[PDB]
C-alpha cells in the first residue's frame, strides 16, 4: 500500500490495521484530502528558495 | 564537491558552513531548524574555536545573505569514535536563532522507517559543500552539489580497506570522478521525494576523494532520528 506510489501521500506513509496513513513533516499540515502535505510558513523544511 | 554543479539561488538553502578563528570554513553543516545546526563529530577537532556562517555561496564575496552565528552548545555523540569515525555525528544549538530567508532554509527531518524504507531506496541523494574541487586541491570559493547514486552495503563493504559500521551508509560512483572531499564533512546528504528535500546522511570520510572502487562514507541519520529530536530539546 505504502509501495503504491507512498500510498498516495506527499510525504510519510505509514500502514496501520491494513490502511494507509499520510502524515507530513514540522512546519506541514496535512490537507483535507488526508495525503498533501501543506506548508504553514513561507520558510517550510526541505523547500528550494527558488 | 569532485565534480558536480555550483548551487544557484535559493538551492542548497540548508548548507552551514563552521568557520574558525581565522574566519576559514573547514567543515559543513545542516540547518534543521532556526537554533540547530547537524554536523560530523570528527569536525569537532578540527578547531579549538568555530561559528556557524549560513547563507554564503560565495566566500570571496558577500552576496548579502550572509550571517554568522555562535555556538551556545555543542552537543557530540558519547560513542564517536575517532579511530574509526563511527557514531560521527553532532548537534549544535547557536546563541541567536537564523533568519529564513533566501538561500537559508532547513531540511526537513525525516520518520527512521519511511527514510529507511522509501528515502534511502530512490536511485540518488544530493551532497553539497566547500570541500575540494580536486582530491590534493584547495577548497572551493562556490558552493556546490553532487547528485551520489546510493550503494547497496554489500557492494561498500567489499569497496572499504577501514571498518564500515550499521551507522555509515556508501554514495557515489565507482569509477566515475564526481565524490564529495576534504572540508564537505559534516554537511548535508539530502534525498528529495516529491521536490522536498528530507536529511538522510552527514558527509563522514572517504578514502581520499573520488577514487576507482572507493565511495564517499556517510553517517547514517535515519539511526540517529530519536538521538536527533532528543539533542533539539535541550
Ligand atoms: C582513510 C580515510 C580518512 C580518515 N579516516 C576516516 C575513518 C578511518 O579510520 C580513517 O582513516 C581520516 C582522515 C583522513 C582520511 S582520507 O585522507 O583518506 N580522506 C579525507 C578526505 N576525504 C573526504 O573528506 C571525503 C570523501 C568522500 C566523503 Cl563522503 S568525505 C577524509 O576522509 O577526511 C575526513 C576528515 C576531515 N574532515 C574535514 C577535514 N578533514 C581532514
Ligand atoms: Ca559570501
Amino acid at each position: 500500500l505504502c509501495s503504491l506510489d507512498n500510498g498516495d501521500c506527499d510525504q510519510f506513509c505509514h500502514e496501520e490495521q491494513n490502511s494507509v496513513v499520510c502524515s507530513c513533516a514540522r512546519g506541514y499540515t496535512l490537507a483535507d484530502n488526508g495525503k498533501a502535505c501543506i506548508p504553514t510558513g513561507p520558510y517550510p523544511c526541505g523547500k528550494q528558495t527558488l | 564537491i569532485v565534480g558536480g554543479q555550483e548551487c544557484k539561488d535559493g538551492e542548497c538553502p540548508w548548507q552551514a558552513l563552521l568557520i574558525n578563528e581565522e574566519n576559514e570554513g573547514f567543515c559543513g553543516g545542516t540547518i534543521l531548524s532556526e537554533f540547530y545546526i547537524l554536523t560530523a563529530a570528527h569536525c569537532l577537532y578540527q578547531a579549538k574555536r568555530f561559528k556557524v556562517r549560513v547563507g554564503d555561496r560565495n566566500t570571496e564575496q558577500e552576496e548579502g545573505g550572509e550571517a554568522v552565528h555562535e555556538v551556545e552548545v555543542v552537543i557530540k555523540h558519547n560513542r564517536f569514535t575517532k579511530e574509526t569515525y563511527d557514531f560521527d555525528i553532532a548537534v549544535l544549538r547557536l546563541k541567536t536563532p537564523i533568519t529564513f530567508r533566501m538561500n537559508v532554509a532547513p531540511a526537513c527531518l525525516p520518520e527512521r522507517d519511511w527514510a529507511e524504507s522509501t528515502l534511502m531506496t530512490q536511485k540518488t541523494g544530493i551532497v553539497s559543500g566547500f570541500g575540494r574541487t580536486h582530491e590534493k586541491g584547495r577548497q572551493s570559493t562556490r558552493l556546490k552539489m553532487l547528485e551520489v547514486p546510493y550503494v547497496d552495503r554489500n557492494s561498500c563493504k567489499l569497496s572499504s580497506s577501514f571498518i564500515i559500521t550499521q551507522n555509515m551508509f556508501c554514495a557515489g560512483y565507482d569509477t566515475k570522478q564526481e565524490d564529495a572531499c576534504q572540508g564537505d564533512s559534516g554537511g548535508p546528504h539530502v534525498t528529495r521525494f516529491k521536490d522536498t528535500y528530507f536529511v538522510t546522511g552527514i558527509v563522514s570520510w572517504g578514502e581520499g576523494c573520488a577514487r576507482k572502487g572507493k565511495y564517499g562514507i556517510y553517517t547514517k541519520v535515519t539511526a540517529f532520528l530519536k538521538w536527533i529530536d532528543r539533542s533539539m530539546k535541550t
